[PDB]
RNA sequence: AAAAAAAAAAAA
């Protein structure tokens, strides 16, 4: 199906917090004001 | 703080270990683990 | 006095060489190997 | 990576990689070609390892699939089209593939080995393998010329036999020949050489789009808008380009 | 396009390769000018 | 979020480097004097 | 004599050929030292490669692998490079900025893995009169370059020795007061004014103008 | 046209923030 | 330390 790429990242995406548990993927992801660059967070604090 | 504590699931892999007790020869021939690992292996 | 409804425009689009066959044409997959898609039209401002 | 396996390794979207920092170096001296990754630390811009990058076997295969495809596809016996199919093909793998490409040895020998079955197929078209039937001139030639135009990964050789030509003029026959008395001969250029590195276009980018963000903040700051003129040295320059 | 102007000149030049073909059997005067149709009239004739 | 590929503003190969990059810039992430470990398992979702 | 000079230009094209059709950059040079030479030509074979890296978009590290194993070879291709660098730093104003980014990362490549001497350095004449705006730009690009390479740690270590003093005080200039102050603003305006830390106006007595 | 200035300035930032990844933060 | 017929062009 044409919309079958975003149906499918969506559905990625919640098994994505079943993988990860959703604090670290709110850490990962950061916030929504502010939301983190691809593989960077705020501070080496969160990282760790 | 421990790390596996805000998971959803738990031992969801509990019982996976267990293939391979006795080899099962099946006198079917699309239903046995030999056609299943050929059609997962080559349709995709 | 009725104007009608507009329509869309599609969303932009030695000489020579020896022929690939008029069946073998297909659909024209060969356009150009040396750089990929169509002519890109660009503008001088921004 | 441990404590006495100083290699980190995974594969990604193509690439096979194996990080080693520059702390744990045995290696006194390194052997840094295109393929290798100075992987900079940006808390003090140092360069402190190397991503030795290679193509996956799996994606050799692919490519060679992909020639197989080819060569059993419904306009494979037109040397036209075969040629045309060669060179997308050709030119898909290495420029999606770079520096990788470059330093893996299976995949070259895929590729010369691929082209030897594209031009056997256009020998086979003409009923002849003879190798002094067709020089690199029939393979190799613009179709501008008339040639078919493939492109070459590939090291190949043009003899000094086919680099003569004679002309007649008012006086007679006069026998021209390029290259005078040059024991070493041409060789067919390699569609390696005429693509610019990953890594390259990342710093070249990553420059590009910074003295473009300057001029930009610059520009609206005088209340100028902005040209083509001011962006003419960074005009096929950045990912995605200017 | 530096690769189709370095294959021209690592075949030794336009000279040699038309050398090599049946240039000169068509008697035209100079190379620059000549242009190749794709399909023939019967061919493009021929097509459905 | 960020981890959600395939993305528009990257190609694979700039993900790769990008992938490189980060391991790089992970606090000290090469350290591994006092015992530490770095894990990178790649791995797909069967039958999703 | 030959006014159309087939040697040279031949010979240009068969280094640019081999150069062209090469994937390793160790092919190349393998390649190029099997070319049969008449006795001596290597000048002409320093400058076909060093405008091969000129003509590159972006430059590579197949042409500073290319310039370096003709560097690690013997003597005199190594001092024929460093002719080939000052004949380059003489004449950088005929060169675009991409192409003089180009110059200064294979010089750069070719000085930090110490594949040609730390003494031709001494070329680099730190003046408002013989340093152009192009050359402040090939100075600022090769030593970010030799920064990039080996290190900040590294910069300081090497060049605070005793014995490049001498080769260089066209750099480390400590004679007039008002070219350490060009030298110190330059380097900082450059993000590179941690170096500068022997250049010290201060105890200058000779040139106290202001108390 | 105003809606276009502004849906086309919109393609200069997307483009900015897909050249800017990682730079930015 | 150096590898060059047929399909397939149809029974007064």
């Amino acid at each position: 199906l044409q919309f079958s790429a975003f149906v499918f990242q969506y559905y990625g995406l919640i098994l994505d917090l079943l993988i990860l548990g959703p604090q670290r993927a709110a850490e990962i992801a950061g916030p929504p004001q502010s939301p983190n660059d691809f593989l960077q967070f705020q501070d080496r604090d969160t990282e760790t | 703080r421990r790390w596996d504590e805000d998971v959803v699931f738990k031992n969801q892999a509990r019982g996976t270990e267990d293939k391979g007790k006795r080899k099962e020869f099946v006198n079917d021939l699309l239903r046995s683990d030999f056609h299943k690992r050929f059609m997962s292996k080559y349709v995709r | 006095g009725y104007a009608g409804e507009t329509g869309l425009t599609p969303l932009s689009k030695p000489r020579g060489s020896i022929g690939v066959g008029i069946l073998n044409d297909t659909g024209s997959d060969d356009e150009d190997p040396y750089e990929l898609g169509p002519k890109i039209s660009y503008n001088r401002v921004i | 990576y441990s404590k006495d396996n100083p290699n980190l390794l995974f594969s990604m979207c193509g690439f096979e990689v194996r990080i080693l920092p520059k702390c744990r170096n045995q290696n006194d001296e390194f052997p840094v070609k295109d393929s290798v990754w100075s992987l900079v630390d940006n808390s003090t811009k140092e360069r402190t390892a190397h991503a030795f990058l290679q193509v996956t076997e799996e994606d050799i295969q692919k490519f060679n699939n992909r020639i197989r495809q080819i060569l059993m596809s419904s306009g494979s016996t037109t040397f036209t089209k075969i040629a045309n199919k060669w060179n997308t093909a050709l030119i898909a793998l290495f420029t999606y593939y770079r520096e990788a490409a470059v330093s893996t040895v299976n995949l070259l020998d895929t590729i010369v080995k691929c082209e030897t079955k594209i031009q056997t197929r256009v020998k086979i078209g003409l009923n002849s393998k003879m190798p002094s039937r067709f020089p690199p001139a029939v393979f190799y030639t613009p179709k501008e010329l008339g040639g078919l135009g493939m492109l070459s990964g590939s090291h190949i050789l043009i003899p000094a036999s086919d680099k003569r030509w004679c002309k007649q003029t008012d006086v007679g026959i006069t026998h021209f020949r390029a290259g005078m008395s040059h024991d070493e001969e041409t060789l067919i250029p390699n569609i390696a050489r005429y693509i610019i590195p990953w890594e390259a276009e990342f710093i070249d980018s990553q420059r590009v789009w910074t003295e473009y963000s300057q001029k930009r903040l610059e520009a609206q700051q005088q209340n100028r808008r902005l040209t083509l003129e001011d962006l003419e040295d960074s005009w096929d320059r950045g990912l995605p380009r200017i | 396009n530096a690769y189709r102007t370095d294959v021209i000149q690592a075949l030794g030049g336009v000279e040699t390769i038309l050398e090599h073909t049946l240039f000169k059997a068509t008697g035209f005067p100079s190379w620059e000018g000549l242009f190749w149709e794709k399909s023939s009239g019967f061919e493009a004739s021929m097509q459905f | 979020p960020n981890w959600v590929k395939p993305s528009d503003s990257e190609v694979p190969p700039l993900l790769v480097y990008k992938w490189c990059q980060g391991i790089n810039n992970l606090d000290k992430v090469w350290d591994t004097s006092n015992g530490e470990c770095n894990v990178i398992i790649e791995t797909q979702l069967s039958k999703v | 004599r030959d006014q159309t000079n087939a040697d040279l230009v031949n010979l240009r094209r068969t280094i640019y050929l081999t150069i062209q059709s090469s994937a390793d950059p160790e092919e190349a040079a393998h390649k190029l030292m099997k070319l049969k030479l008449p006795p001596g030509q290597e000048p002409e074979l320093v400058s076909m490669i060093i405008e091969s890296c000129a003509q590159e978009k972006v430059y590579s590290k197949f042409m500073g692998l290319l310039g370096e194993k003709f560097a690690r070879l013997n003597r005199m291709w190594m001092e024929l490079y460093e002719e080939a660098f000052t004949k380059y730093y003489n004449t950088i104003h005929r060169y675009e900025t991409n192409k003089l980014r180009n110059i200064a990362r294979f010089f750069g490549h070719l000085l930090s893995y110490d594949a040609i001497g730390w003494h031709v350095l001494s070329v680099i004449q730190l003046t408002e009169e013989e340093t152009t705006a192009a050359s402040r730009i090939f100075i600022r690009f090769l030593f970010e370059d030799i920064q990039e390479n080996l290190g900040t740690a590294k910069l300081k270590a090497r060049l605070g020795d005793e014995a490049l003093q001498p080769y260089l005080e066209g750099i480390f200039r400590h004679d007039t007061r008002r070219n350490v102050t060009f030298a110190i603003n330059y380097f900082t305006a450059i993000k590179m004014g941690y170096l500068t830390d022997e250049m010290h106006p201060g105890r200058h007595h000779g040139r106290g103008l202001g108390p | 046209d105003d809606s276009e200035a502004e849906e086309r300035a919109a393609y200069e930032e997307a483009q900015v923030r897909a050249a800017m990844d990682g730079l930015r933060g």
